[PDB]
RNA sequence: GCUUGUGCUGUCUUCGUCCA
């Protein structure tokens, strides 16, 4: 199942950088989809501090055993459930177990994972052009909106800033 | 023989079958004689020598068959009788509350045109069974309150104002042939208080 | 079966005599054994052998 | 528009994953007396379409998957005979049912489930283990696997020499004995299925 | 896993007749095949063979007094609207009156918010559409007779100008197919248009 | 596809799986495939055959 | 449905090559044949149609037939509606937006001139209609070009196609 | 906002009937019922209505 | 590519309608029985020149039935492609086994297999696209293709193009 | 709760009927 996934993909083994990248986004976007989620979690146990940074080394975990160490979902959440869930003891030294993430969430973590490599060749071809544009000072609108791009909406507007403003050396490379 | 010299082109030569190979060029319609895509015609996309490529008309797909198996037929002309368990405009029941008229057959699928209006393709299997609904469970009442029977011809008055004779009756849903509508065949669904009689 | 009536025969599939006869009725009854259908799928007294 | 789109069709999809997630999740019927997860032996019953011409087919399937004695019931449901034939049957000592299924293709199926039902409370069929005795449970049998399993070549292939009607029956106690497999072996045909 | 699961009424219901317990419930309206007509009550079976029944108070008009029988025969097909049913046995009570059979059409509950339902253009559309549905067919009229014209006023007394006084022409008249006027030179540059109302007309072409 | 290969490995070895580590020690699988696949599959135990 | 004025076509036995449809080749059938015939017998060319061509005549006859409707007293939505039949509406909705989305000549002075140009000059008098029409709708700008997508006209070498093009250019406004 | 298609086929039966005349929808609550908002969609594809 | 035919067309009228509007009433169905229609052996007829002058001639009474056939003779515009064409298009739609175009009423399918491979089709991007490096082609993108290939159907025309070749593709 | 079923041989031979 996961051939067939990564079947289409061009490259998968991302470097360090981009892999931690890749991280960086998958927790993002789970924080964007799950906010109600989140929100309920941060009233309710208000009396533990840094749930979210829970939550975030949780996401960054199962997305490093199904990126490097390549389990499947049913193997994650069977075996790997600890990761899964933070546990404490109250003041009354009640044991609460909160249940940070589930199986639909490693389903969308596994999605996430598959739709990241076409935010990371679309990054990749426009930092190609940009370097065949050979600017000879780095433009500081781009490089502002080019560490921040985070959807292929963003890439394709930096795309057109810099075939417009640039669009000289572009027809020399090459309407 | 074709050749570039026109005092050979004007010659016929008699030549054993044993030493002929057809010859398939790309955009003819081409009729499968023998194999699992029987009956299946289309136009070639691909010469790959001895395999040819091309894409079909019922399955509207890509299909590779072997140069062996293809007979240059200009038109389809496909009879579906015989096959599947399905009359065309048949009222088939598709799942547990979806029902349908089979609008077009094929040797191993239907179309289907929904109670709603949306057409599906599905294999025969896939079908929950057929609809051998008695004589007078198809039976209707049209808006004014007169009886309207399968065969009737009724025009209705909302909306675009089409008329059509009756082919099946499901609930309040008539399934009306038309002779202007080429879109689905004639085949469109309205309710029963959209029409009046004539 | 035909279109005609069947109520003035007897048990022994004959008319008996002293009945009165319109045209088409049937005064003979006679049937001839025939290799049942696939109607084994279930019909308790109603499959046509 | 296109970013609307996308979250919808997400959350679209997860909600019917759930939904099909409820609808296979179901383990097989568990007789009393005994552990969860054990087969149990299934006898099914439907006379079809419910008309007049329509006779009562059933099967029997044991804990092993095999079918076992297939019969035809050639009287009235309605009528003494068919109650004394369905007696008579249940309590043969070969066939040994932990519970009797029903369904059929309309409103005329209650009153074979009514007749069962009747019968076993009255005749007090209780569940043969060869202490506590328990009723023979009669229950509705959802047949969505069902109908696409009577005309499947496959069926045809396994039982030649049967009708219809009886591979319906016998795909009613599959369906009873293992939900799962059922829905499995539909193969294409389960993505039409009303999920 | 879970325990198997057992069909509950309106599940019992869904398998057995294809219709859910939402598309059939209280206030709809359906056609049903009647089957028995008696004094005080009807019974009738539905498409999907649910046995409905009607009672003496829901079969006639409150300003009728004709027996039940005079009124409906069986085999007929009508309307009726649904008061009650019972999803166990697969039994149903409906009513024939208007009131309940043709008033209800709104059986959706579409959310009208005015703040979030544009309801002035709902209304100018639906009102469009009446007055397209008051659209009607009309064509000429045509009268055998001697002294009958197919002319307008004008055209009728410009035709009895070149005519002296006391010849008589007859046209076609503005207030329908059921009248003729007829203009007669009084004098001179004077005529005079009458009206005549035609009674038990064999057609409308017909004199 | 990994499954029909799997059912014609034990097919040739003799039809039955005496042990979980026989889906490696025999090569029919992988690593990574056997370390997702190893606790889904069981094999019946049954104690008077196995007095050891 | 409708009958062409051209009959006959008895059964025979010869088979020739001259029957498949093929732009390239030139070869249009029968019914698309180099001479015609009209309703009193008399000889017909063929009569190609450019997009400037067609998009005047579709204009000036659906506004013809839109005023004779009206009793005598420009929107393309409006003048489309004016058709009669919903697939007829659909059908001619798409063309007038097809001949609006690629319209070369939208000035009846200008097609007038590029329809004088590419008739009375000497070396269109040998060229083929369809080829007229293939020149004036796509728009080509090069030899090469046009006869890459034109390969009829690498046959006919003896035709000033560059300077055609150039002068079509010239009259097509930018 | 309602095509001349839309104009006349938008009848009670079907089922964009729903959202005929619809206004003042926010974004965020969309999510809440994909299905809508995807009839919405279609019935756009269709060339009946137009989502502005 | 657009022509100008002579066409005629056989018209019966019921005894109904024997009325002095008979010549504009077969006028209006004409019109409504010829706008729009797609024949296989024509093409697409998009208009009738001179609509309302159409000569209709004299009615023939059919012997046993009554009603009366015409025979109206009539120049049209007609539209129809040809083997071997190059023409321009507008993608309608972008799917994986290839995009679908509209060249008027005609819809043009094109698949993979008649499409360079540099042009990969992106699904991830927004709206759908067949992309390159320095061509990008989606939904409402000029294309100009040459039809292949032309199906003919009972009332309706499928044709196949294809953007392989030179002077196609983006445009 | 109970409902009504939907058609016919061929080929010769002979004897007859009304004209012619």
């Amino acid at each position: 199942r996961f051939q067939a996934y990564r079947k289409s993909i061009k490259n998968y083994k991302l470097s360090d950088v981009d892999y931690s990248n890749e991280r960086d986004w998958i927790v993002e976007q789970l924080k964007l989809e799950k906010r109600d989620f989140l929100q309920h979690l941060t009233q309710a146990h208000s009396s533990v501090a840094h749930l979210e940074e829970k939550f975030e080394a949780s996401v960054k975990k199962i997305v490093d055993f199904i990126a490097i160490e390549s389990f499947e979902v049913p193997f994650i959440w069977n075996h790997r459930r600890d990761y899964a869930l933070h546990t404490y003891n109250d003041d009354s030294n009640n044991t609460i177990i909160v249940k940070l993430l589930n199986e639909d969430d490693l389903w969308r973590i596994v999605q996430l994972d598959l739709d990241y490599h076409s935010i990371h060749d679309k990054k990749a071809a426009l930092s190609s052009i940009y370097k065949q544009l050979d600017l000879d000072v780095v433009d500081p609108t781009y490089e502002e909106f080019f560490g921040s791009a985070r959807t292929l909406s963003e890439l394709q507007d930096i795309d057109d800033y810099l075939t417009f403003n640039y669009s000289s050396q572009v027809k020399n490379l090459t309407s | 023989l074709h050749s570039d010299d026109d005092t050979i082109n004007s010659e016929t030569v008699e030549i054993p079958t044993s030493d002929l190979r057809k010859i398939f060029n790309v955009g003819d319609h081409v009729r499968v004689i023998h194999g699992k895509h029987t009956d299946d015609t289309g136009l070639i996309v691909e010469v790959n020598g001895d395999k040819v490529e091309f894409i079909s008309n019922q399955t509207k797909r890509t299909v590779i068959v072997f140069s062996n198996y293809l007979i240059k037929s200009t038109d389809s002309t496909v009879s579906i009788n015989e096959s599947g368990r399905f009359e065309l405009h048949d009222l088939v029941q598709v799942n547990s509350d979806l029902v349908g008229i089979v609008i077009r057959a094929q040797k191993d699928s239907f179309d289907v045109l929904c109670s709603d209006g949306k057409l599906l393709s599905l294999p025969p299997v896939s079908i929950y069974s057929k609809l051998n609904l008695n004589p007078n469970q198809q039976i209707a009442i049209d808006s004014n309150g007169v009886e309207v029977k399968v065969g009737d011809t009724v025009r209705e008055f909302t909306g675009e104002r089409r008329q059509g004779t009756i082919l099946h009756v499901y609930r309040n849903f008539l399934f009306l042939r038309s002779r202007e509508i080429v879109e689905n065949q004639g085949v469109f669904v309205t309710s029963s208080n959209r029409v009046k009689t004539i | 079966l035909k279109h005609g009536t069947y109520e003035k025969l007897d048990e022994d599939g004959l008319i008996a005599p002293g009945v009165r006869v319109s045209g088409d009725d049937i005064i003979i009854g006679k049937t001839t054994p025939i290799p049942p259908d696939t109607e084994e799928l279930g019909q308790r007294t109603k499959y046509h052998t | 528009k296109e970013s609307i789109r996308r979250d919808c069709e997400r959350v679209l999809y997860f909600q019917v994953k759930n939904s099909f997630t409820k609808k296979i999740d179901q383990a097989p019927y568990q007789p009393p007396t005994y552990a969860k997860g054990t087969i149990p032996r299934v006898l099914t019953l439907s006379f079809g379409e419910g008309n007049r011409g329509d006779a009562v087919l059933g099967v029997f399937m044991d804990d092993s998957g095999d079918v076992k004695s297939q019969i035809k019931f050639d009287e009235d449901f309605q009528s003494r005979d068919f109650s004394d034939s369905l007696t008579r049957y249940i309590k043969s000592n070969n066939i040994n049912p932990d519970i009797i299924g029903i369904s059929g293709f309309n409103i005329h199926t209650k009153k074979l489930f009514d007749k069962v039902n009747e019968l076993v409370n009255e005749e007090r069929l209780t569940i043969e283990y060869d202490s506590d005795k328990h009723l023979i449970r009669v229950i509705y049998v959802n047949d969505e696997t069902a109908r696409l399993y009577q005309h499947s070549s496959k069926s045809s292939a396994e039982y030649p020499n049967r009708p219809q009607l009886a591979k319906y029956c016998i795909g009613l106690a599959k369906y009873i004995q293992s939900p799962l497999l059922e829905y499995l072996a539909l193969d294409e045909s389960m993505y039409s299925l009303h999920i | 896993r879970r325990d198997f699961h057992i069909l509950n009424e309106a599940e019992i219901f869904q398998l057995l007749t294809r219709e859910t317990v939402d598309s059939f419930r209280k206030g709809m309206v359906i056609p049903v095949y009647v089957r028995k007509v008696e004094s005080s009550y009807m019974s009738v079976s539905t498409q999907s063979l649910i046995a409905g029944n009607i009672q003496r108070q829901d079969i006639l008009e409150p300003n009728d007094r004709r027996d039940p029988r005079e009124v409906y025969s069986v085999g007929q097909t009508v309307r009726a609207c649904i008061l009650d049913v019972d999803y166990y046995n697969f039994k149903c009570q409906l009513s024939l009156l208007r009131q309940f059979t043709e008033n209800q059409v709104a059986g959706l509950n579409v959310n009208r918010n005015p703040k979030f339902w544009d309801i002035e253009s709902e209304n100018r559309d639906r009102q469009e559409e009446i007055d397209k549905q008051r659209e009607e067919s009309r064509e000429s009229r045509v009268i055998k007779h001697p002294f009958f014209h197919n002319m307008k006023s004008k055209e009728a007394e410009d035709y009895l100008a070149a005519r002296p006084v006391g010849d008589v022409v007859i046209r076609p008249s503005s207030k329908g197919s059921n009248h003729i006027t007829i203009s007669w030179k009084v004098a001179p540059q004077l005529y005079q248009h009458i009206d005549v109302l035609e009674e038990n007309k064999d057609d409308a072409n017909a004199i | 596809r990994k499954a029909a290969g799997l059912i014609q490995s034990i097919q040739r070895i003799g039809s039955n799986l005496v042990n979980r580590a026989h889906l490696i020690t025999e090569q029919l699988t992988s690593k990574t495939v056997f370390l997702n696949m190893a606790s889904f599959v069981y094999i019946v135990f049954d104690p008077d055959v196995e007095r050891n | 449905v409708s009958t062409s004025t051209v009959g006959a076509r008895r059964r025979r036995a010869k088979q020739q090559v001259d029957d498949e449809e093929n732009a390239t080749l030139l070869r249009l059938g029968p019914e698309f044949a180099l001479k015609q015939y009209d309703h009193d017998g008399n000889e017909h060319d063929l009569i190609a149609l450019s997009l400037s061509e067609s998009r005047l005549l579709i204009r000036e006859a659906l506004k013809a037939r839109s005023r004779a409707r009206n009793g005598g007293v420009i929107d393309d939505d409006e003048l489309a509606k004016v058709t009669s039949g919903a697939v007829a509406n659909g059908v001619v909705k798409k063309t007038l937006d097809y001949l609006n989305t690629f319209a070369r000549f939208k000035d009846e002075e200008t097609c007038t001139a590029v329809d004088q140009l590419l008739h009375n000059s000497s070396d269109c008098s040998v060229l083929h209609p369809f080829e007229i029409a293939q020149l004036s709708s796509l728009g080509c700008e090069d030899v090469d070009e046009a006869i890459t997508l034109i390969p009829s006209l690498a046959a006919k070498k003896e035709v000033n196609l560059q300077r055609i093009l150039d002068e079509l250019n010239r009259l097509e406004d930018p | 906002e309602l095509t001349e298609r839309g104009k006349l086929q938008i009848e009670p039966e079907s089922p964009y009937f729903d959202f005929k005349y619809a206004k003042n929808r926010p974004i965020s609550a969309l999510t809440a019922t994909p299905d809508l908002y995807l009839r919405m969609i279609q019935a756009e594809n269709d060339g009946l209505v137009n989502i502005k | 590519m657009f022509f100008l035919k002579d066409l005629s067309l056989i018209l019966t009228l019921h005894p109904s309608y024997f009325g002095p509007q008979m010549n504009q009433y077969l006028r209006e169905k004409l019109l409504t029985d010829v706008e729009g229609t797609c024949t296989g052996q024509f093409g697409y007829i998009v208009t009738v020149l001179d609509g309302m002058n159409i000569d209709v001639g004299k009615g023939r009474i059919i012997p046993g039935s009554g009603s009366a056939e015409f025979e109206v003779k009539y120049r049209a515009v007609v539209w129809k492609p040809f083997k071997g064409e190059v023409v321009d298009a507008i993608v309608s739609n972008v799917s994986p086994i290839g995009f679908f175009a509209d060249v008027g009423p005609l819809n043009v399918f094109v698949s993979t297999r008649l499409i360079p491979d540099n042009l990969v089709y992106n699904p991830s991007n927004s709206p759908p696209a067949y992309m390159s490096n320095d061509e990008l082609i989606t939904k409402g993108s000029k294309v100009r293709l040459k039809v292949v290939g032309t199906r003919t159907d009972v009332n309706e025309i499928y044709a196949i193009g294809s953007i392989k070749e030179d002077f196609l593709g983006a445009i």
